[PDB]
Formats: C-alpha cells, sequence, structure tokens
C-alpha cells in the first residue's frame, strides 16, 4: 500500500511540478516580453507624437 | 502613452476651443454691428411704427 503511494506521489508529483515548472518558463517570458515591449511601443508611440 | 499623447490632446484641444469661441465671437460681432447700422439708420420710431 505504501508502495502504491509510492506511484502515485511520483507519478501526479511528476505531472504537476513539470507543469508549473514550464508555467515559470512562460513567466519569465511573460517578464522580458513585456520589458521588451514596453520600450518598443515606446517608441512607435512617441515616433507618431510627433 | 495614454497620458502624453492625451495631454498633447489637451494642449491641442485648448488651441481649437478657444478658436471656435474667437469664430463666433468675429461672426456675431458682424451681426451686431450690421444689426446696429440696420435699425438706427431704419428708424428707432419706425420700427416701433411698422409693428
Amino acid at each position: 500500500a505504501m508502495s502504491m503511494a509510492v506511484e502515485s506521489t511520483g507519478n501526479a508529483k511528476a505531472e504537476a511540478e513539470s507543469r508549473a515548472e514550464a508555467a515559470r518558463i512562460e513567466g519569465e517570458g511573460s517578464v522580458l516580453q513585456a520589458k521588451l515591449k514596453a520600450q518598443a511601443l515606446a517608441i512607435e508611440t512617441e515616433a507618431e507624437l510627433e | 502613452r495614454v497620458k502624453k499623447v492625451r495631454e498633447m490632446e489637451l494642449i491641442y484641444a485648448r488651441a481649437q476651443l478657444e478658436l471656435e469661441v474667437s469664430k463666433a465671437q468675429q461672426l456675431a460681432n458682424v451681426e451686431a454691428k450690421k444689426f446696429k447700422e440696420m435699425t438706427e439708420a431704419l428708424g428707432p420710431g419706425t420700427i416701433r411704427d411698422l409693428a
């Protein structure tokens, strides 16, 4: 029974942590994607302002 | 962005709406003076008598 416990832990644990630690990547993607679009859109808008 | 597009909008909006009121002033000055020349040489009592 504590065997089947360890397989269940490993399976659900592995799947969930894979999803969350990938969401870490989409998160840092959001971080520096916001940082880049900040100045990018900034220069389009300040070029269309004049 | 939402500050500096929308504030240059405020400043141009001023430059245009003191403008429309300036248009209104000048056209209404001409309407004014040319009703004045109208009535004063038509006659102060003539307008009363005709009505």
